[PDB]
């Protein structure tokens, strides 16, 4: 309050430069401030949520504004296969002359928007720049609304009471109904009123959306339940997305499968889809009691699930108490569920490409998947990091008297021993088989390889109709129960998309699928060995049982008792962030090298040269970095010269991380003394004396900043290589 | 009770300008602190009086140069003849000034309880603009009641569409 | 209680929690931790011989 | 420096002109009769106390803590007694009733300005 | 300041005081052990927190625990 | 398309905003 | 595609900037 950390007086008394860094990194740590109690905490995170949401909508209004103003959006609408989607323009004063010829696309010098945004705005039904301006203003207004609320609920009499925050009971009555159920219903109110007619040629802007019904007859003879009229005449075959030719007029037809032409999902399928998800979520909103009293008390829902089998402790009696009073448990479930949702998003954006003329630009599809996978891994590691924060700064094993959680801390030894077992097994049985296949391929003999057919994935693709394997089971067999059971409904529009080898749906599978998917499960089980380790040994280990007393990110225990480098629950974060970047590494190298074989066409280039490691370092890193690393030559440059620069730049980020990760503090803490000796002793600079005393970075910060350069270097290197690689082999 | 109704004697109100009584049958003034609801009531009644005089005064047939109305609802012709002129954007935007600039701290005066939550000053009248006891309350009841009848009467002025599809003057030419 | 008795411990912060050990010393001189017990295996400080009270001191037969 | 920071002035006496080693580094002359030594921080000074005491008899030694307002303090010795030797004058502070085994969980210290061991 | 707290495992074997290079810890006559000694930490304002005590603390588990608290000029141990 | 606006906003937010914002935040350390 | 809407845009996010500093100097 006096100086800097206007929030912690334990850091304002510090004369060093640690008051700055810990003043920054403990700013959002609202549970550890001067005198901020519970009401003063929820009444601050609730306002900062609004500030956050307004930052999100300021950002999306940013994309709407630059696409509205510097992009080539409607020219892209004219030819979505040919013209590249432009991002915002450039103003460098550093582009001398030869750079500008490598960026001119029309009058603009803009970047090429490799983020899939024109596809989604083209399936929404935005066919102009004018709607992008009205939308951008429509989100500047919304960000002003959210900043108004966060400023407004920190105004004192509008700061809501904590009993309102502990209406945990009824947020689920309103999120599942209002946020999820209504809005998705409202999103059908977009798709029925905008995306279906502006895909079927009818420009239904903001004028005739009440005078032109999306079905030619609607809602006066349609409370009678004659709902097959809304799925009467589908858009069958002979249609191009955007015009009115070859298209019917039904709204909610569930054909299943793709377009024949744009290789995306039907918008009738999405209108019916979000409509059904909307109805089911609105039904799920009627789940819990309120002031009315028709629902479920959550205490009666966790208290009742104590098994009389008796194996599962004294049941969940104690769990509802440690979700209301806790937050890091609730944030751990939030990041867990959001993270599995992101990985589901990533595993479906390529597999079932939703957006017209995606899977035709092979860079934006390659960036959306990798984007949501690295964000997926970040949010899992957040779920376990706040898991360990829950077990340290939030866990009460007296309200959790022999609870399910206390049972978890009881058998955490068996948990960590068996995670370490499966991780060891997969690490001797991916690396064993890749070094086997790589030695054997190296010794003039690709035949003596171990290739195991991944028959379980091939059988599961046979359960979804991929007839290219010869199992002839539930959907691959055309005479079975499920094959007849949806023979009219959605099968023949969908098995065409399955049995095709053009689309990225249910890919053809060699033993690279086997060896890589074991490598992925190695990554998941190592990363949960670490995270579940320093989330269950977050509280106390047999090295030091004092760990719960020191908080989350305490540095160490000194050299005592053998040495104690990185014992904290923050280490599990600190190490499983490397395993996060690694595991999402192998996921996206595998995906990206699978689709550089599909999109090129030579699937045999993958399946012959991916079962061993020089297949990866040869056929994928050495070959596909060739149009990258030719980004600028001593003969000139091209448009990839940004990424080939960034690539190199990112290596310089990555290895600077090692300077903090490898080489720890007491080197630098006795080197800053040489620098401060030399600054104090010299003339003409001893006048300019510091105020904060120069001190080397503390060993939680140092491992953290080395981790941050490891992430930024890693992710910028691979975002350089995805985009420069696919943008070099194509576009 | 204090209410001229079934029963709820002075739940939280009773001195507010209900000249016929305090109505309040449902538990809003139980827990809503009543100053918020009073600012919302008065702001809704002002904007609804503007709405109903808008509908009637437009149904006396006046345009600078536009289409025939046939309605003052049903968005494309009326509303998106106006929006495609680039014209309603500012008539929203100045109210986007008015509420955020002189309505939001006005609402902060409706936070602390130091406002009498109508009161944007604004009496440009001589001989009848009494800020004191009698004419302020008995005229504020006039704004209140004419605003409430503006709310419902604007409700009917909207909802005469299904069996009508015409003007409300044409509704007066029908039974 | 007595010298030389094989004793399991019931204090969760010892290195030898739930491991039996031999009693070296029992002191009858009002010491809060009178019973010096050493072990077979050894903690991180290289030090098997520690000491305990009577409540954390379960003999066997 | 001496204008704003505490300079620690180790004073001691000896019998012979021996040679010790500075905590700055390098050998020092070691005046035989009585000598002071202005130092920077306390670990240097008591590291010199271990530098001398583990070699030979150097006793009747203590740093006067020169703080820049001017006055002194008496570190090390404090009570004409060596600190691991027991004098019956030092009043104990910094203890609790039991081991770590009865320390409260930090979910009981949560949202309060206490410590996890206070009981 | 680094709060050094000395629990009741402290059997008074003085490797803490002889191990601490700062004289924050002394020995106090305390009639609860066999040796009658138990360490104290009065001058924790000079406490670096290097945990050289907890290396040489031959108790069952660490009679003397050094909690890393505030960071003053002396507790940061900077030379200048 | 007001093409001149990046020639104003990209310098006045790219360089002079992390000059005066260094001043506001760094004096704001001592306020 | 025009210029005046860009001015209107930086007006609205300038006001939104005033709500950003307005929220920022209270928490
Ligand atoms: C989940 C709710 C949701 C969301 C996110 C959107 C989002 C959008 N709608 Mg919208 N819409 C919705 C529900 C929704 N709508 C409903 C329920 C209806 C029926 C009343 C409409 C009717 C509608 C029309 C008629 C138009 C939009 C348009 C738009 C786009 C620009 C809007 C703008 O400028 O501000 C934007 C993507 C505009 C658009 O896409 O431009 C062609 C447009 O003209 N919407
Ligand atoms: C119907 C009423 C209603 C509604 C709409 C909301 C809405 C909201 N509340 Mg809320 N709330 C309500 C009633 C309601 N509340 C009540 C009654 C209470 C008291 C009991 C609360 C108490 C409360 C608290 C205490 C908090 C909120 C918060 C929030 C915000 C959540 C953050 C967010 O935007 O996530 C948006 C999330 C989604 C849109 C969906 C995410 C996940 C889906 C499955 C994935 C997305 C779908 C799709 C696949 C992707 C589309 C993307 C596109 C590009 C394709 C949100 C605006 C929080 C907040 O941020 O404060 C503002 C908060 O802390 N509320
Ligand atoms: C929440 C979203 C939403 C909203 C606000 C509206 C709003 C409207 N719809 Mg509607 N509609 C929706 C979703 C929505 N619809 C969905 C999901 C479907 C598909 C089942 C339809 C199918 C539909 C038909 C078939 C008709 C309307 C009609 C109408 C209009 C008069 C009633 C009104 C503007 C009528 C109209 O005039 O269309 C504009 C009409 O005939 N709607
Ligand atoms: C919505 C999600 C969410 C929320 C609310 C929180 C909230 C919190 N987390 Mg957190 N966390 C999350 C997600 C989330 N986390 C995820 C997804 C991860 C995994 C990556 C973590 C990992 C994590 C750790 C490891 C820790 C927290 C901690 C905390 C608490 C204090 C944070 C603080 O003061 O930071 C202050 C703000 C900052 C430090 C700014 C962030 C800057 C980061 C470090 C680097 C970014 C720099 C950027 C890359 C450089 C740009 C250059 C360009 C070239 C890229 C707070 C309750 C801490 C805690 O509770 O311990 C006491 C803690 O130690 N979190
Ligand atoms: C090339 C880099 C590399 C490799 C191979 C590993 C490998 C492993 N790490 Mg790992 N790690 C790395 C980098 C690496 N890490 C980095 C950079 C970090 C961040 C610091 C971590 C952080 C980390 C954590 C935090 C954890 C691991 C764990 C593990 C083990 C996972 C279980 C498993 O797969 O066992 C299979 C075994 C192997 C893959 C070993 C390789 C097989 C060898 C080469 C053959 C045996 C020797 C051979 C005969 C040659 C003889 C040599 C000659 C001189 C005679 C595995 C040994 C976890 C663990 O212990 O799991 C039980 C664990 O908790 N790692
Ligand atoms: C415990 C380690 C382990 C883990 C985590 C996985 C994980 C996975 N395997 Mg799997 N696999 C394993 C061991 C393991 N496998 C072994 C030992 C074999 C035999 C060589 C296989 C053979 C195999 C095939 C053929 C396929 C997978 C696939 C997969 C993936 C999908 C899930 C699945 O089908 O479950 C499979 C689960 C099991 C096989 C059970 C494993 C658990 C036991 C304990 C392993 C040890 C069994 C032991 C060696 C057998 C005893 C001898 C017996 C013959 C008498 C998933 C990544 C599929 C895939 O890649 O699709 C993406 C796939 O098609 N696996
Ligand atoms: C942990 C690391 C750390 C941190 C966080 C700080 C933080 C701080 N130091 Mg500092 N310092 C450190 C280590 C650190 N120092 C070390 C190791 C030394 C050597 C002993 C010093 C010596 C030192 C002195 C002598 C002074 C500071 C001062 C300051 C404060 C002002 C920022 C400043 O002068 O740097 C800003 C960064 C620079 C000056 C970089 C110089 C080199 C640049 C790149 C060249 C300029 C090129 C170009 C023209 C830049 C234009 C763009 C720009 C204007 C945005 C700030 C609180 C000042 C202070 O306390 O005054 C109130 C002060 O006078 N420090
Ligand atoms: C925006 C909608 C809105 C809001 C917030 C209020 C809010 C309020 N009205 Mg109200 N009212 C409304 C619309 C609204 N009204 C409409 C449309 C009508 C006409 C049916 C009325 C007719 C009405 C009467 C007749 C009375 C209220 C009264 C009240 C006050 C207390 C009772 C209550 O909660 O109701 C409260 C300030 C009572 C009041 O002010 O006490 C004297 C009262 O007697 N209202
Ligand atoms: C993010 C914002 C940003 C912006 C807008 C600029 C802009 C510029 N940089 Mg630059 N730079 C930046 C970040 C930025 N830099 C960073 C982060 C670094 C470190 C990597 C550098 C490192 C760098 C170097 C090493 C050099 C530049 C140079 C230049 C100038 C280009 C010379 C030219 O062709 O113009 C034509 C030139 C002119 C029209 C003359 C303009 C001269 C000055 C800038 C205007 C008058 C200044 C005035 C007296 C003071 C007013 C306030 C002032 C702060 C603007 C240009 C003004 C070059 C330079 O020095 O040019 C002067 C140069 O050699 N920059
Ligand atoms: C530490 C911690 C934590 C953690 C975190 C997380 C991260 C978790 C995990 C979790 C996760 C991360 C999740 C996952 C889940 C799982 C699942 C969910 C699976 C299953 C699957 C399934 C279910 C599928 C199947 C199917 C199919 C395939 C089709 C048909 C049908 C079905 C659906 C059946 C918590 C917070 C909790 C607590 C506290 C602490
Ligand atoms: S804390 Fe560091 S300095 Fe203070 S006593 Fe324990 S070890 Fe010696």
């Amino acid at each position: 309050a006096t100086k800097f950390p206007k929030f912690s007086q334990a850091l304002a008394s510090d004369p060093t430069t640690r008051r700055i860094w810990y003043g920054i990194a403990t700013a959002h740590d609202f549970e550890s401030h001067d005198g901020m109690t519970e009401e003063n905490l929820y009444q601050k995170i609730f306002a900062s949520h609004f500030g956050h949401l307004a930052i999100i909508f300021l950002w999306t209004s940013g994309n709407l504004f630059h696409v509205a103003w510097q992009g080539n959006f409607e020219q892209w609408v004219a030819n979505p296969l040919k013209t590249k989607p432009l991002a915002h323009a450039i103003w460098d004063p550093h582009f001398g002359q030869a750079a500008l010829k490598a960026f001119t696309r029309g009058d603009t010098v803009a970047n090429i928007s490799y983020s899939g945004v024109y596809h989604w705005w083209y399936t929404i039904g935005i066919r102009n720049n004018v709607e992008l301006y009205t939308g951008a203003l429509g989100l500047l207004v919304l960000s002003a609304v959210f900043l108004l609320a966060g400023w407004l609920h920190i105004q004192p009499k509008f700061k809501p009471s904590l009993s309102w925050f502990k209406n945990n009971e009824s947020r689920l009555n309103h999120h599942l109904a209002g946020l999820f159920g209504v809005s998705s219903l409202a999103w059908t109110g977009h798709l029925v009123h905008v995306a279906i007619p502006a895909s079927r040629g009818q420009h239904v802007g903001w004028d005739n959306f009440i005078m032109t019904p999306p079905h030619p007859a609607g809602l006066q003879p349609f409370f009678t339940g004659n709902w097959s009229v809304y799925a009467q005449s589908p858009d069958s075959m002979q249609h191009v997305f955007g015009t009115s030719q070859g298209a019917g007029t039904a709204i909610l037809t569930f054909l299943g499968g793709f377009h024949p032409q744009t290789q995306s999902l039907w918008l009738t399928d999405m209108a019916h889809h979000h409509l059904a998800i909307a109805v089911i979520f609105i039904v799920a909103g009627h789940m819990y009691r309120t002031n009315f009293g028709i629902g479920h008390n959550l205490k009666t829902i966790l208290e009742a699930h104590r098994p009389p089998s008796g194996r599962l402790g004294k049941g969940h009696i104690g769990i509802y108490q440690t979700l209301t009073n806790s937050l890091h448990f609730q944030l751990g479930l939030a990041l867990a569920s959001l993270s599995v949702v992101t990985s589901l998003v990533a595993q479906h954006m390529y597999a079932m490409p939703p957006y017209a003329y995606m899977a035709f630009d092979y860079v934006t599809q390659s960036a959306l998947y990798t984007h949501h996978q690295y964000i997926a891994g970040l949010l899992i590691v957040g779920a376990f990091a706040h898991g360990a924060i829950f077990f340290i700064r939030d866990y009460d094993p007296e309200q959790n008297q022999d609870n399910v959680l206390a049972r978890m801390l009881a058998h955490k030894e068996a948990v960590i021993s068996h995670l370490s077992w499966v991780s060891l097994f997969l690490g001797f049985h991916t690396l064993g088989l890749y070094v086997h296949n790589d030695v054997v391929v190296a010794f003039g003999n690709p035949e003596k390889q171990i290739l195991i057919e991944p028959i379980f994935a091939q059988w599961i693709q046979a359960t979804s109709g991929k007839m290219l394997y010869g199992f002839q089971v539930l959907l691959s067999s055309s005479t079975s129960n499920a094959s007849v059971a949806a023979q009219q409904l959605w099968l023949p529009g969908w098995l065409e998309a399955v049995n095709n080898e053009s689309n990225s749906l249910f890919l053809t599978i060699g033993p690279g699928d086997f060896l890589v998917h074991h490598a992925i499960a190695l990554g998941l089980h190592t990363t949960t060995l670490i995270l579940v380790k320093g989330a269950l040994d977050a509280r106390g280990s047999k090295l030091m049982p004092d760990k719960k007393d020191f908080g989350y990110s305490f540095p160490c225990d000194g050299p005592g008792r053998g040495g104690t480098c990185d014992i904290s629950a923050w280490d599990a974060f600190y190490l499983a962030m490397f395993w996060m970047l690694n595991t999402i590494g192998w996921v996206t190298f595998y995906w990206h090298w699978k689709h550089l074989s599909l999109w090129q066409g030579n699937v045999a280039q993958f399946n012959e040269s991916s079962t061993y490691l020089m297949g990866w370092l040869r056929d994928y890193l050495w070959l596909n970095s060739s149009p990258l690393i030719n980004g600028y030559n001593p003969y000139g440059m091209n448009s990839l010269a940004v990424w080939s620069w960034m690539f190199l730049f990112a290596h310089l980020v990555w290895a600077t991380g090692f300077m903090f990760l490898i080489s720890w503090r007491g080197y630098w803490q006795e080197l800053i003394e040489t620098l401060a000796w030399a600054h104090e002793r010299t003339p003409l600079a001893n006048l300019i004396r510091w105020k904060d005393k120069p001190v080397a970075l503390s060993i939680v910060q140092a491992r953290l900043v080395g981790l941050v350069h490891f992430t930024v270097g890693y992710i910028l290197t691979y975002a350089a290589f995805v985009i420069a690689s696919t943008a070099g082999k194509f576009s | 009770p204090s209410m001229p109704f079934l029963k709820r004697p002075s739940k939280l109100d009773g001195s507010l300008p209900g000249g016929e009584g305090c109505f309040d049958p449902l538990g809003f003034t139980e827990v809503f602190s009543l100053e918020w609801l009073r600012e919302a009531e008065i702001k809704h009644c002002r904007v609804a009086m503007l709405a109903v005089l808008g509908v009637i005064a437009q149904e006396f047939g006046t345009f600078d140069f536009y289409n025939a109305k046939s309605k003052l609802q049903l968005s494309p012709d009326l509303h998106n003849q106006f929006v495609q002129n680039g014209a309603l954007q500012q008539i929203l935007l100045f109210v986007c000034a008015w509420e955020f600039i002189v309505g939001l701290p006005a609402l902060i005066e409706s936070v602390n309880g130091n406002r009498e939550p109508g009161y944007f000053g604004f009496d440009p009248l001589k001989l009848g603009g009494t800020v004191g006891s009698a004419q302020w309350k008995r005229m504020q009841a006039g704004e209140l009641r004419n605003g409430r009848l503006a709310m419902i009467a604007f409700g009917g002025f909207f909802h005469q569409q299904l069996l009508t599809k015409q003007g409300i003057i044409e509704q007066l030419a029908h039974f | 209680i007595k010298k030389g008795s094989l004793v399991k411990i019931l204090r969760p912060e010892s290195f030898w929690y739930n491991e039996v050990g031999t009693v070296v010393n029992v002191e009858t001189s009002k010491v809060l931790y009178p019973v010096l017990v050493r072990f077979d295996k050894v903690n991180y400080s290289g030090l098997n011989s520690t000491n305990f009270s009577l409540d954390e001191l379960v003999e066997i037969k | 420096c001496a204008e704003t920071e505490e300079k620690y002035a180790m004073t001691w006496s000896s019998d012979q002109q021996h040679i010790f080693e500075m905590p700055t580094g390098g050998a020092a002359v070691m005046n035989s009769g009585d000598n002071l030594l202005y130092l920077a921080r306390k670990e240097q000074a008591l590291a010199l106390a271990t530098q001398l005491r583990t070699q030979f008899k150097i006793q009747d030694y203590k740093i006067y803590r020169i703080f820049p307002s001017g006055e002194v303090q008496y570190l090390h010795p404090k009570d004409g007694v060596l600190p691991y030797q027991v004098n019956k004058g030092r009043e104990q502070v910094g203890r609790v009733k039991s081991t770590i085994g009865k320390n409260v969980n930090p979910a009981q210290v949560k949202f309060t300005s206490k410590a996890t061991y206070d009981r | 300041a680094h709060t050094v707290k000395i629990y009741d495992n402290c059997i008074g074997c003085t490797q803490c005081v002889r191990a601490c290079p700062l004289d924050v810890l002394e020995m106090v006559p305390w009639d609860g052990c066999k040796a009658g000694q138990m360490a104290s930490a009065p001058r924790t304002e000079d406490c670096v927190g290097c945990k050289r005590c907890e290396t040489a603390c031959p108790t069952d588990f660490l009679s003397i625990r050094v909690y890393l608290g505030g960071e003053t000029t002396r507790s940061m141990g900077l030379a200048y | 398309s007001a093409s001149y606006l990046p020639s104003i906003l990209v310098p006045t937010v790219g360089l002079i905003l992390p000059f005066a914002s260094m001043a506001i935040l760094f004096i704001a350390i001592e306020k | 595609i025009t210029d005046n809407q860009v001015f209107v845009a930086l007006i609205m996010a300038l006001v939104c900037g005033y709500l950003a500093v307005k929220l920022a100097k209270q928490l």
